Formats: C-alpha cells, sequence, structure tokens
RNA sequence: UCCGGCUCUACCUGGCUGGAGGGCAGUGAGAAAAUGUUGUGGUUAGCGGAAAUGGCUUGGGAUGGCCUGCCGUAGACGGUGAGAGCCCGGUACGUGAAAACCCGACGUCUGUCUUGAUGGUGUUCCCGAGUAGCAGCGGGCCCGUGGAAUCUGCUGUGAAUCUGCCGGGACCACCCGGUAAGCCUGAAUACUUCCCAGUGACCGAUAGCGGAUUAGUACCGUGAGGGAAUGGUGAAAAGUACCCCGGGAGGGGAGUGAAAGAGUACCUGAAACCGUGCGCUUACAAUCCGUCAGAGCCCUCGACGUGUCGUGGGGUGAUGGCGUGCCU
RNA sequence: GGCGUCUGGGGGGAACGCGGGGAAGUGAAACAUCUCAGUACCCGUAGGAAGAGAAAACAAAAUGUGAUUCCGUGAGUAGUGG
C-alpha cells in the first residue's frame, strides 16, 4: 500500500499540511492511517470522562513517504531476482525505501 | 485545381499534390450535410431502454375484488397504469435508429466538405509524423505546432503505419481515423485535416476509376 | 514383392491360409482403448508501469481561478475534505503458472490395402416385401372433396427385378429424370440458469427486477397461491464531557464543528394542515362568497416644510350597482 | 420362476429442438364450416446444439442444375376460400 507502520511520511493536504509524521497504524481495507501528530480532536468520553485530545486517521493518498534523503518522494519496487523479493523503492535515487 | 505542400518533420518539403477538381469543388447542400451526420449520430446511439408493460410486470392476474357493493371503483389488475407499482403504458422499448441514406448523397456530403475545407485552406498534407519505428507523443505534438494552431483537428492515416497513430492517439484535440472508414461527422468536427500522402492516393485512386 | 504351408491329397497350373519389408489412415461419420514427449498455445491467482510537497489568492479543506513546468505506445474510469493527465487505485504496454483443464502437435498403440489391376466378350442369376400399388374412412401439403397428383396414418386385399419400377398436378401413349421400401454424416442456424469484461442521447427510491433497505421475507389464505413498506448526518463521530429544571423523556447554557436554520426523530426541507404575535374589519343582518365605484384607518417611496399632496404603489375595505359552481 | 454375481437406468434444470396429443375466449359486427393456432398447455425423450441429409429430386426439350439446412427475393403474386 506503499505505506506501513513504522515508516516516516509528510502530510500534503489538511490544516496540517507540512507536517513531517510518523505512522502507528493503518486500516488498508479503507485505505486510512493514524499518524501522530495531526488531525487533533477533542473527544468526549464520560465515565469520569474528560475532553481528550487524540489522533485521527489520514486517508492515504494525502501523505507523501518522506524520502531517506529527507524529501517528499513517490514510491516504486525493483525485484532481488536472487532473493525474490519486491522492495519499495524512491523514484529519486532509486535506494531501499 | 487546389495544389498542397508535403511536409515533413524535420523541416522541409519533399513535392506537392495536384488535387482533382471535381471531389474537391463541390458545392455544399447544408440540408444534405445535416442530414448525414443526423443518421450517422442515430446509427451509432444504440437502443437500450426497456420498459416491462402491464403483460410482463409480476401479478396482477386476478381480479383484486369485487365489481360490485365494495363501494370503491372497479379494478381489474393490481398492475394497471393507474396504480403505483404498475405498467408503464407506451413506454420505451428495445428499437433501432439507423436509417439508411444512399451512397450518393453520402459521398457528395463528403466531398462537399471536403471542397468547404480545401477552399478554405485547412488540409494539409504530410509524408510522416515520426522518426523511424519509436513512437513519442512529443514529437507529433511539436509538428502540429509547426504546423497547426487550431485546438481540434483531424487525422488520417493509413493502418499499417500504426506508429503515427500509437503517437497522436493521447492528444486532447485529435481524432484519428483510417481512410477506409473515412466519413463526414468527424470531418465537419474539425478545423484543420492532416491527410498522409499514401491515403490521399489511396481515396483518389479508389474513387475516381 | 520373397517365402511358410495349404488347392482332400505327391505332381503343371488356378485359389486360400500365414509372416515380412512397405504404403494409407486413425481416435474420424467411415473400429477402438490407454500411452509419453509436448507449444510462451489458451483458461483458472496476479505484477511493474511514465510525469508538479510548484508559486499568489480565496477558503474549514484547492482537486478551483490566475501564472509557471513536465509525461504521454498512458488526457479510459473512479476515489481522495470543493471539476485532479503529474495524489491514490489503475489504464496504453509488457510481463507470469508448480498443479489441473482444453486445443493441436507428435512418437506409442491400433488397424488397413498389400495375393494386383486395367480393360474385353455371349447368355442364365441378384439389385432391400406383407412392402410399393388399388379400394374405404382421415391428417397435412397454396388446395375446406373437389377433375385433385406428390407425402402420408388404421383396416382389407396385395406385384414383379432392368423390354423392371416411381415420378414430370387427374388419366392414357412417347420422350425425360431417378433407381424407394437398411443405416450414419460435420459447417453454416437457434438459446442462455450460471461465469468474465464492458457500452448506454436507459431508471435514479410512488421509478428501476416484485426485491438499493432482513424480500419471495413480514402479513393474508387450510391449500395451490398471492404478496408489501422503509435509501442520504458530516470532510472524520469530533454522537453534546460538565452544570441547571425534571422521576424520567425532553430541554437551556458550556462545548465539538466551517455551520448544530447538520443532534444519531439528523442533506435540502414545498403545499395541505396546526398554532403565536402585529394592522384593518366584523354582533339590525339574507352573502356561488366575488367584481366595478369607494368613504375611513394603517404601512411605504418622493417633492416639500413645523405637517403636507402625489402622473403614486400596496394591505384591509364600510356602503351601492351587477352577478344562477367546474367538468362529462 | 427361484438363488449368486457384473454393468447400466432411476431424479433436477432458465430457455432453445424433434415426434405425438391439442383447446377456448376472440375475428367473421350473429354463427356451426373457417379463423384465433396446430398457438397455450400436456406427454416421451435429447443435445450442446438439435432434426433433415445423399436423390425412386427439380426442370423443360435450354445440350440445364446437381446432398441438406438457415437467411434476401420471387410474393402478399399464381392461387385457395360459407
Amino acid at each position: 500500500m506503499k505505506v506501513h507502520k513504522g515508516d516516516t511520511v509528510l502530510v500534503i493536504s489538511g490544516k496540517d499540511k507540512g507536517a513531517k509524521g510518523k505512522v502507528l497504524v493503518a486500516y488498508p481495507d479503507r485505505n486510512k492511517v493514524l499518524v501522530e501528530g495531526v488531525n487533533r480532536i477533542k473527544k468526549h468520553t464520560a465515565v469520569s470522562g474528560g475532553i481528550v485530545t487524540q489522533e485521527a486517521p489520514i486517508h492515504v493518498s494525502n501523505v507523501m513517504v518522506v524520502d531517506s534523503d529527507g524529501k517528499p518522494t513517490r514510491v516504486g519496487y525493483r525485484i532481488d531476482d536472487e532473493t525474490g523479493k519486491k522492495v519499495r523503492i524512491a523514484k529519486t535515487n532509486g535506494k531501499d525505501i | 485545381t487546389l495544389k498542397v505542400d508535403v511536409k515533413t518533420p524535420a523541416g522541409k518539403t519533399d513535392g506537392s499534390v495536384e488535387l482533382p477538381a471535381e471531389l474537391f469543388d463541390v458545392e455544399p447542400n447544408i440540408a444534405l450535410m445535416h442530414q448525414v451526420v443526423t443518421a450517422q449520430l442515430a446509427a451509432k446511439r444504440q437502443g437500450t431502454h426497456s420498459t416491462k408493460t402491464r403483460g410482463e410486470v409480476s401479478g396482477g392476474g386476478k381480479k383484486p375484488y369485487r365489481q360490485k357493493g365494495t363501494g370503491r371503483a372497479r379494478q381489474g389488475s393490481t398492475r394497471a397504469p393507474q396504480f403505483t407499482g404498475g405498467g408503464t403504458v407506451h413506454g420505451p422499448k428495445p428499437r433501432d435508429y439507423s436509417q439508411r441514406t444512399p451512397k450518393k448523397m453520402i459521398a457528395a456530403a463528403l466531398r462537399g466538405a471536403l471542397s468547404d475545407r480545401a477552399r478554405n485552406d485547412r488540409i494539409h498534407a504530410v509524408t510522416e509524423l515520426v522518426e523511424g519505428q519509436t513512437p513519442s507523443t512529443k514529437s507529433a505534438k511539436t509538428f502540429l505546432g509547426t504546423l497547426t494552431e487550431n485546438k481540434k483537428v483531424l487525422v488520417v492515416i493509413g493502418r499499417t503505419d500504426e506508429v503515427g497513430a500509437k503517437s497522436v492517439r493521447n492528444l486532447p484535440g485529435v481524432h484519428v481515423i483510417s481512410p477506409d472508414q473515412l466519413n463526414t461527422y468527424d470531418v465537419l468536427n474539425a478545423d484543420d485535416v492532416v491527410f498522409s500522402v499514401e491515403a490521399l492516393n489511396a481515396y483518389i485512386s479508389a474513387n475516381s476509376k
């Protein structure tokens, strides 16, 4: 899906346009991902509830995978025909990311 | 008699064609051209529209209640038009829209159209759009920029010369054609028309005999 | 073509019964089974796949406008917080199958003609029998019993084999064509329960399949059988934490949110219908309920002057005249 | 006929096919012959397609055609018909 948990991303669209972020979880069945520090919502939880500021899911087509060189870059797929993997790869450099 | 200069992508001219007089000095008959394009569009149009009348719907084949004594009106099926769920009456049906325009009216249309463009100097010729056997749309686009500035344009390239087709296909305005299926709507919708020389020769020695 | 033996038999011939090189053909309708190679041949999962975090402004959000670049064998389509060729999914294009399945391809395997043919010459024999034909009732052929052939069904009767027989619209003679009553035969043709991919001058929740919602369900009927209704919050639930009235429902503040004239009875939110306020009018009057004249009061625009007529306009409208709903 | 063994068939299906049976309301301004229709429906059996199919055929003196089927025309004609 060109994003996995543990990757790092750059936000495009929203009030939080221009934000780095770490991916925490993804929801591939609906193309949405919960990035850290973005989409802050003041959820009410009643117990002893409280107005608490939590994350919410971006849609995955509002984030570019940050290049290993620290710039927003696309990603693509070579093959290491020996090992038979399909490595996710930037389309500026060609490196392993 | 109108003359055309072939044109090259590399920035030169090869030769000149001396177009016929009778194909390309016909006077247009606007009613004729109207009729024929209307026919083309009609035959394009497919008749996928059908509805279920009173005799194809579900049920209704029982007189729902008495004729008399009830108080209410008289009814013979629960699927008649005036009900809610009932049959369409005079509905659409799957039908054909083609109409049989003759060969002479058609060809008269096409010749008159090509004349309308020729007199106004919108028929350009060309040997090719490309260098050898490798499509590149940037080439054809630059060449049409050299040769033309209008929005829309027609291209007539034969079957074997697939590279020009594959090249110019993706452009916004262009609408490519083979001269064996040369028609009238596709001509008139345009502003300029780019023939290949093979195409002209085929067209002319196919019609003229 | 060579021979093995056979023509009852040893011997000359003619004719069989065997094997052999060979040829032909093959899963054919013309006999039939499996065999193993086998084609980037096809189907049954998929995969890569070009190019802008571009600049100013608006806005909650830019995918908009304007200005700058690029790709293009890819500007088809869709989605993404508002119309996205350059975000995403994917397209043009090229790739891909251990196994199974289908096409042929082969080599097996199987037969099969090979011991043979071209022509000569005068006469006997055979050429599909309860049938063809004829008569009686009937069907269907353009043809309704008509002069009515051909094709036929049931009964009854019932012939010949080539100078034979059946037809050429009654029938007869001549000529013509053809050789019944034994059998198989592909391709063109018709069709879609299901499956795959798309198109639409087709519908868009009283439409379209009866069924966008648990739908042949609920409900009805003993039973066969009939047979409905209900789509939309917003960009994401951030679905109102907390306080006050109340038993609770429900609500008011405080909040979220771009907007709560978006609150899980939620896009917009008409009319009928139900009411609350403000102005005029209405309790001595006979009203298809209106129209023409119009007093009086209230609102308004404008020229002026301490309030005031006007090439005015609008709501009500005392009172007078006229006036017998709409359709078929 | 009884006993044992071996192989088949048995039912479902949306249409399409072939053989058989087989109506009526309707039209005729009534109606029975006729028509509606050999339709609907029912039966028996199939196949991926079926059935038909190699002349006991056409034709008209033309020195002609050469299995069958399905499409276009001939033709709404020659004709048939209370």
